[PDB]
């Protein structure tokens, strides 16, 4: 995240970080005590399938303060209608090996109704973005948890006002020309989670950007209202063996 | 009447008249309009700002 500021520990409860064999992968943005959305291009380079972990509650990677939950991921699930190494469809549903407990520092993001969030929250202006990605492009990752309020734009207010992909009916642009403020790279897969009358909810995943904070672009976001029934017929589902599973869309 | 300002719901709205809903974790007032928290950690809400 570029241009925002610490996330006051326990403000982000349902920012979940990926890891891979320890290793930081992507964020991501617990929805209910098992499942977590994230971005499907987090998956491109999985090696092993086995050893993805999500951990709620963190803060501050460099110490453990005991409100932190580890969680096996069991299985990741992606619409069939993503392809890998491109950026259309990105989204990835990932249930946890076992429950997380909610406390005060771990808490689901509301998982909007499409009607609500086409209708309703699409047009909150404002977003919070979160993550532990790069403060600069080129530059280090954030070691605590870091937070940005971004206004979105109607695609084609951002294609006017930006200087590679299309830009689909299943993303949105949200952010600053000025080259001021962005989510970045290891910043994909997090919560754009949007306030509406004393709630949040989750309307977008950090997906892509050209460079980040880059001016004359803005950052795109997977629109997540474009997911919601195939997201909860999933939640519905029997877990299968294999971690990863390709599920059709629509 | 859902399309416009949500139909007055604070959360979700169906048309059929008009019906409001609330996510799981929250139940409908009285007022047919307004959620309120039924569970210890509804989603959407930071535990330590609602303490204050
Ligand atoms: C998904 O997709 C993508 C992604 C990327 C990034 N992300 C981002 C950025 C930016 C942002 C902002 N600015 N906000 C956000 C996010 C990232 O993530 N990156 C990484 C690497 O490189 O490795 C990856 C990719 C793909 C897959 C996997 C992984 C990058 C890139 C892309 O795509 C491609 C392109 C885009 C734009 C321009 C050009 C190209
Ligand atoms: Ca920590």
């Amino acid at each position: 995240i570029v241009g925002g500021k610490v996330c006051p520990k326990g403000e982000c409860p349902w920012q979940v970080l990926l890891l891979v064999n320890g290793a930081q992968l992507c964020g991501g943005t617990l929805i209910n005590t098992i499942w977590v959305v994230s971005a499907a291009h987090c998956f491109d380079k999985i090696k092993n399938w086995r050893n993805l972990i999500a951990v709620l509650g963190e803060h501050d990677l460099s110490e453990h303060d005991g409100d932190e939950q580890s969680r096996r991921v069991a299985q990741v699930i992606i619409p069939s209608t993503y392809v890998p190494g491109t950026t259309n469809h990105d989204i990835a549903l990932l249930r946890l090996h076992q429950p997380v407990v909610l406390t005060d520092h771990v808490v689901p993001l509301c998982l909007p109704e499409r009607t609500f969030s086409e209708r309703t929250l699409a047009f909150v202006r404002f977003s919070l973005v979160s993550g532990w990605g790069q403060l600069l492009d080129r530059g280090a990752t954030a070691l605590e948890l870091m937070v940005l309020n971004v206004p979105r734009l109607m695609t084609q207010d951002c294609l006017q006002q930006s200087r590679s992909p299309n830009i689909t009916e299943y993303m949105f642009c949200a952010g600053y020309s000025d080259g001021s403020k962005d989510s970045c790279k290891g910043d994909s897969g997090g919560p754009h989670a949007t306030h509406y009358r004393g709630t949040w909810y989750l309307t977008g995943i950090v997906s892509w950007g050209q460079g980040c904070a880059t001016v004359g672009h803005f950052g795109v976001y997977t629109r997540v209202s474009q997911y919601i029934e195939w997201l909860q017929k999933l939640m519905r589902s029997e877990p299968r063996p294999g971690v990863l599973l390709r599920a059709p869309f629509p | 009447i859902c399309v416009n300002e949500n139909g007055g719901c604070e959360q979700y709205c169906s048309d059929h008249k008009r019906s409001c809903r609330c996510h799981e974790g929250y139940s409908l007032l009285a007022d047919g309009v307004s959620c309120t928290p039924t569970v210890e950690y509804p989603c959407g809400k930071i535990p330590i700002l609602e303490k204050r």
